[PDB]
């Protein structure tokens, strides 16, 4: 039941010549536009009031969530007078950049679920989860410059612990290679493919 | 495609410590190593006399060096040709000797591991990590201290390129190891990789079941170092509660035997536990130990031994057929030791404490789990709980 | 010329805190100030009405700031006109808000101080300290935390120029204080300064002699920072011990938090062997500062044996439930133990709550703190009617 190739589709936007792809997030799955950052530490969202999951967690500081993450700085929510994703005491704090502005901005560990296509004969499959994954709730003005309209975050798919292609790789035992087809058109898409393009 | 996996480890009677043999290199063969729970990576002695086909160093600033974190360069300054463990532009690795606290600068090498899957009850045959990452350790510094013929550590600890953080990413499994060591120098104790609530393993662990519902778990805190740590907010003696001193303040590690408290909690620990005890019973103390008995006189009755854990949600019953130690012929020993006043921490848990418990690193969640009752009130033993045969 | 001297201190209901009204000045008036028993020195607001022909800034380097141990100048940058609290080559004090742990950079000041002799049984006529030593602290120092109207407080630490420091120097009395603070905010307790076990003083301590009897001492302890110590070696409930692990004693005592203070793990300990000793049907919703709390009409009757046992078990500060259970709400009784958190400045503290209705005595002669073994009600007794204090 462990696919060994997912795939995540990858569109162009033609104001800003940047590329970004729908993730699909949380429980109820739902989608989150994102810029592909090729050279990015970490997944991170702007996380919001209307974040809705009930597989969402903020992982306490020097947990073993923190520790895959490499932070042990522990965060305080200076913000708002409730909790909320994003805004807990005791949790660990994650600094996110913005790789067009070259902002950055400190963030809060978050895990929730991820889905991604795995493949089908010689078509896409269906979707398959990390019940887990570890991200950053970023804060809110990192993402009002920049990036694509609409888009509310970076995935990342750089050398680091918590990368996207990490977690992928390891979750799914995949072989640790992954493969990039931009595609030049914002009327169709390129993608990114995770696992051995080898095997045929 | 395997769901679990499974390392027989073995108590060193001299030393009270544990060592596995690993399999690795091609053609396959026996690496005796220290069981180290708090080590990042595993490590060996490279010599000329390293002889495998799949052996390769990893170039300076390559994504394997990446991996494991180094981004310093190697200089091979000992030999003048090179051999494992001997390059250049390699990237450098510091490993530590555990118990002599002695360190090196290693090579960062990469090779063939396998290890052990199940067949049903049985062991099943053993699986590859095909390029597992390890350092190749300069000669001198697995010379002093370890178990007779050991030639490296195996580490377990919170870091990239630890153990169990490469059996997990290889196969896809769950974030989670138990270990069940074995008091007995005569038989094996184990160390399992996976998820062991997997009805896929229900046949291997179908003997451990009646012990895994009654697990009782705290939660688990990680220091910057990688060291595992729980939370004890006292030692109970009967009705006398003893309170040591956010991360955790008792660390759990498999490189000292003995239990080791600091100073201040060590002196008032045993004074204690000594109005808890026939006052002229005691013994000139013996070995490493402060407090010791005569073992006819108290054959009556030892005192109740609980570590209160984190918010008092749980607690850590202690055996006394694990903390009394019997140092000589007819003398035992309250088996804690004084780490002096400048303890690594306030309480560290050593072997002598995990030996015939199981205790599940679940890292997922990030707490510890342990049985709630004697492995022995199940009729079972660290050597039995598993299949460990050929 | 006398060899006691008595200030009446009062209890604040809102606050908890405890505060006296201090007489100082040409003309002599009163100050409000709290009551910081570890505070350095005594510090009032002076950017006021300060109108007094007795004032005066000592200056910089003078003999008057090396007592007061500031060798740093002060430099007014508020007003560019002179005042108390204002002036350029003065000397520089720093002092604390020790209930917001605020501080700020006051001047040392000089004027009168009186305070009340005794005369026979009763308050004497007040007697001055012409030149008694205080800070001049910035206003935004007082204006949070305090009593109401309170406007800085009086320090009995040890340091060179605390209140008492400075009485007993001038008048040359023994070096010992005693506390009784009143539990009520309706009438007064008091500190009284030098020797109560003095002959000529008997007629005004005659009262309260069978109390003096039976008190029990354990050796005393300061910090650095002039903080008084005692060594408690477990708290006792019932027959459970509850063990903290040449040092300074491990609890302090203070008048600046009207709860005792307990470090986390041993808070999170005791609580549960408290409660373990009590009727768990009796719980109902913790209130206030609280983490154990109980409908007062159960327990009636049913609180356990809470005991200090002290330095080397050579003695035990027995607790009354009296004291030790606080009466949150209406009909809501609630365990008085607050949790001071993983970074507490000591393990136990000892607050204002705990000192009320005993009689507290400071013997710096011989290092040593003395304390009524039985309750002042057993021997029908108040802090209030324990000495004379109508003026
Ligand atoms: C690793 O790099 C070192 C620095 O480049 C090598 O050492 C150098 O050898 C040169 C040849 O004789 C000599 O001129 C240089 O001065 C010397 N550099 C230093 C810092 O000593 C080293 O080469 C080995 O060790 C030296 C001492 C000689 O015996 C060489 O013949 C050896 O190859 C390099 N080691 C390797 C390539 O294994
Ligand atoms: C996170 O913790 C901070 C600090 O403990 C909280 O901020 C304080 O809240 C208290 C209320 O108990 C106020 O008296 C303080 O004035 C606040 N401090 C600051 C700097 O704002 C904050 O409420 C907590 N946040 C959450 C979501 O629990
Ligand atoms: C203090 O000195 C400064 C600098 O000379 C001066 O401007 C100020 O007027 C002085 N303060 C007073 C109260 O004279």
């Amino acid at each position: 039941s462990k696919p060994n190739l997912l795939v995540l589709p990858v569109q162009e936007d033609a104001s800003t010549g940047l590329h970004w792809a729908n993730i699909h997030k949380r429980t109820p799955l739902m989608q989150v536009p994102l810029l592909l950052d090729l050279n990015g530490k970490h997944l991170w969202v702007t996380c919001s009031q209307h974040y809705s999951s009930s597989t969402y967690q903020a992982p306490f500081c020097h947990s073993t969530q923190c520790s895959r993450a490499n932070t042990h700085q522990c965060f305080t929510c200076t913000d708002s007078t409730t909790t909320r994703p994003g805004c807990h005491n005791n949790t660990c704090g994650l600094l996110s950049s913005n790789p067009v502005t070259q902002e950055s901005g400190l963030g809060e560990l978050a895990q929730d679920v991820l889905a991604i296509h795995s493949t089908h004969g010689s078509k896409l499959g269906p979707m398959v989860k990390v019940p887990q994954f570890l991200f950053s709730c970023a804060p809110s003005f990192l993402a009002q410059k920049g990036l694509p309209n609409n888009v509310q975050g970076a995935l990342g798919l750089g050398q680091a612990p918590i990368s996207l292609q990490n977690q992928l790789f390891s979750h799914f035992g995949l072989k640790r290679q992954f493969s990039v087809c931009l595609s030049r058109y914002s009327t169709s898409n390129g993608a990114i493919l995770f696992g051995d393009i080898n095997d045929p | 495609k395997p769901n679990l996996l499974v390392l027989p480890v073995q108590e060193d009677a001299s030393t009270g410590l544990h060592w596995a043999n690993i399999h690795k290199r091609t053609p396959l063969m026996q690496v005796p190593l220290l069981l180290d729970l708090n080590g990042k990576h595993l490590w060996v002695t490279c010599s000329q006399h390293y002889s495998s086909s799949t052996y390769q160093a990893p170039f300076c600033h390559s994504t394997q060096c990446s991996r494991a974190n180094t981004h310093q360069c190697f200089t091979c300054t000992d030999s003048t040709t090179t051999r494992p463990g001997c390059h250049n532009n390699t990237c450098g690795l510091l490993s530590s000797n555990p118990v002599t606290q002695e360190s090196g600068l290693g090579e960062l090498a990469q090779d063939v591991l396998a290890i052990h899957s199940t067949h049903g009850s049985k062991l099943g045959p053993m699986v590859k990590v095909p390029q597992f990452l390890f350092s190749c350790a300069p000669s001198f510094l697995a010379q002093k201290g370890l178990p007779n013929n050991v030639q490296g550590a195996l580490g377990l600890g919170q870091a990239p390129i630890s153990l169990q953080n490469q059996l997990f990413s290889h196969f896809g499994l769950k974030r989670q190891f138990s270990v069940c060591l074995s008091r007995y120098s005569t038989s094996n104790g184990a160390i399992l990789f996976g998820d062991i609530n997997d009805p896929n393993n229900n046949n291997y662990i179908h003997n451990s079941l009646d012990v895994l519902h009654d697990l009782v778990y705290t939660p688990l805190t990680i220091s910057k170092q990688g060291e595992y740590f729980i939370q004890v907010n006292a030692i109970r003696v009967n009705k006398h509660l003893v309170i040591p001193t956010e991360i955790g303040g008792a660390l759990i590690t498999t490189t000292h035997p003995y239990t080791v408290l600091s100073h201040s909690i060590f002196e008032v620990f045993t004074q204690v536990f000594a109005n808890n005890m026939p006052k002229q019973a005691q013994v000139k103390a013996v070995g490493p130990f402060g407090l010791c008995y005569d073992s006819r006189k108290i054959s009556g009755g030892a005192p109740s031994v609980d570590l209160i854990l984190d918010k008092n949600d749980a607690v850590w019953r202690i055996s006394s057929e694990n903390f009394m130690v019997q140092a000589q012929d007819g003398v035992s020993c309250l088996g804690f030791v004084d780490g002096g006043v400048h303890a690594r921490a306030g309480i560290a848990l050593g072997a002598h404490h995990l030996e015939e418990n199981l205790v599940v690193f679940d890292l997922e969640r990030s707490r510890v789990g342990f049985n709630s009752n004697s492995l022995k009130s199940y009729g079972k033993t660290c050597s039995n709980l598993f299949d460990l045969n050929n």
